[PDB]
RNA sequence: GAAGACGGUCGAACUUGACUAUCUAGAGGAAGUAAAAGUCGUAACAAGGUUUCCGUAGGUAAACCUGCGGAAGGAUCAUUA
RNA sequence: AAAGGAAUUGACGGAAGGGCACCACCAGGAGUGGAGCCUGCGGCUUAAUUUGACUCAACACGGGAAACCUCACCCGGCCCGG
RNA sequence: GCCGCUAGAGGUGAAAUUCUUGGACCGGCGCAAGACGGACCAGAGCGAAAGCAUUUGCCAAGAAUGUUUUCAUUAAUCAAGAACGAAAGUCGGAGGUUCGAAGACGAUCAGAUACCGUCGUAGUUCCGACCAUAAACGAUGCCGACCGGCGAUGCGGCGGCGU
RNA sequence: UGACGGGGAAUCAGGGUUCGAUUCCGGAGAGGGAGCCUGAGAAACGGCUACCACAUCCAAGGAAGGCAGCAGGCGCGCAAAU
């Protein structure tokens, strides 16, 4: 198995107009490859959504769609949790 | 065109032999796989007992809550839903009761509002429903 | 659905069925 | 002139092999058509905002997108010596 | 318990072509928008800052420029006109 | 490849990725490579349908018309069966200029792993061996008969002033 | 094949379609299969011999079985008489 992951993971969901949300999240890894996982997360919780490329910061993926708790669902069932390192920044 | 000479009485014969297939009620009612998995096997009615009373809404246009039962056959074992049909009749029927069960009228298709559901019930425990129900009869 | 790819996601459900099918 | 007995035949039945119908318990696992106040977007109908669709081949959460050949059910029945 | 075919009227278009109008531009004038002030509305506070109206078809509009009545609104009390 | 000028070329709604003082784009004379056959080209032609376009050959084949030629019902449609069948595709070989799925980048957008640009593999190209599907469309089976007109067009034949 | 065959039945304009276990004829069988005795006539079962299957009485040494005859009860059933 791999290293384990850096020091926190920060979701952050903001708002765009109408019924719909755009859901972050911040922070994953550093060292971890294959950071095309947005694969699965785009195939497991049925949403829209990628990857853009920020300078000197966590690697954020932007998901159409609010999942704050489909987060929680996938990160326990794969590998990489402590589940005390997940900040819920939603309103 | 067709083949309308003499000697051609084969060629139609064989030919309206094998095309009687394609109507839906000769081959509904002569292959022989519509008796095996109907759950009465070409009977009138039949007499079964209640698993489980339920309730089943009606389709978009109506709205109720249609009150049905159901019940598993003697006779060859399977489960069935059925639906008890007069106001207020859900009220004279126990639990693990027999029940004698006909078809809704329709013959193998399921309608009116209620979904999935062909089957009404005559009896319970010898009695039928009409005379339960006008108070001509008693438990 | 355009029925083109009704039939092409029927083939390629067909497809891994025959793959699942033959390894025993 | 009875029982029995060698042999002969007709031969039910049991024995271990097959193979092949009909129904049944099937842990999982993959599909539907309804229910229609869930979620993600708009692929189709207006030149539906990239014209649609057919055959095939590759890809992608998803409608779909792209290639090469074909059709108008097209958005032209026609455009000049 | 319809799915579909052809055809008519209508609505709609991110189609093609005409027409009208100073609630359109062009010829142009006084302006408005920047400034102090009356006044309405959005917010903010209040015990209350009552209220309807939000693109022409809201915002000097309820003929609404209210010191009491108006007066709905607040704090305290009489009153049957049960 | 050789010249001989120069600071941009390309591309787009706008741009950026790409190329360029080791000399690009444009101009000139040349060589070679592979694909392709514009304009003439039409509601015109041929083919059983798929399809088919530079010249001159050679190889067989065919509709149409003309016929006082011959045979004398040999015919129509087609279970079984067979031949061909665009493009994509698969395998073996040769070829590879351009296009171009997958892919790598750029930019448009909230997001586009789509349209829009730069480059590119497999393929497109040819010779053998497979596969037999298309909106393979006149969405209209084939043979024969009969039933109004009209003016041209392709081919073959006949008859008519003229030019 | 929820198939005994036929004379026939219910529908029916003409054509058809469907049904016929059923009182008349013809076949087949008496729980499943065999094999026989007598007799003119049987592969008889209100005859016999076994095997299979299921069942009754027993002093556990043995004995006897066959309603798809009329009535009747069990059971299966929506569904059939003294």
């Amino acid at each position: 198995l791999p290293a384990g992951t850096e020091d926190y993971i920060h979701i952050r969901i903001q708002q765009r107009n109408g019924r719909k949300t755009l859901t972050t999240v911040q922070g994953i890894a550093d060292d971890y490859d294959k950071k095309k996982l947005v694969k699965a997360f785009k195939k497991k919780f049925a949403c829209n959504g990628t990857v853009i490329e920020h300078p000197e910061y966590g690697e954020v993926i932007q998901l159409q769609g609010d999942q704050r708790k489909n987060i929680c669902q996938f990160l326990v069932e794969i590998g990489l949790a402590k589940d005390d390192q997940l900040k819920v920044h939603g309103f | 065109g067709k083949c309308r000479g003499l000697r051609t009485a084969r060629k139609l014969r064989s030919h309206r032999r094998d095309q009687k297939w394609h109507d839906k009620q000769y081959k509904k009612a002569h292959l022989g796989t519509a008796l095996k998995a109907n759950p009465f096997g070409g009977a009138s009615h039949a007499k079964g007992i209640v698993l489980e009373k339920v309730g089943v809404e009606a389709k978009q246009p109506n709205s109720a809550i249609r009150k049905c039962v159901r019940v598993q056959l003697i006779k060859n074992g399977k489960k069935i839903t059925a639906f008890v049909p007069n106001d207020g009749c859900l009220n004279f029927i126990e639990e693990n009761d027999e029940v004698l069960v006909a078809g809704f009228g329709r013959k193998g298709h399921a309608v009116g509002d209620i979904p999935g559901v062909r089957f009404k019930v005559v009896k319970v425990a010898n009695v039928s429903l009409l005379a339960l129900y006008k108070g001509k009869k008693e438990r | 659905m355009r029925a083109k790819w009704r039939k092409k996601r029927m083939r390629r459900l067909k497809r891994k069925r025959r793959k699942m099918r033959q390894r025993s």
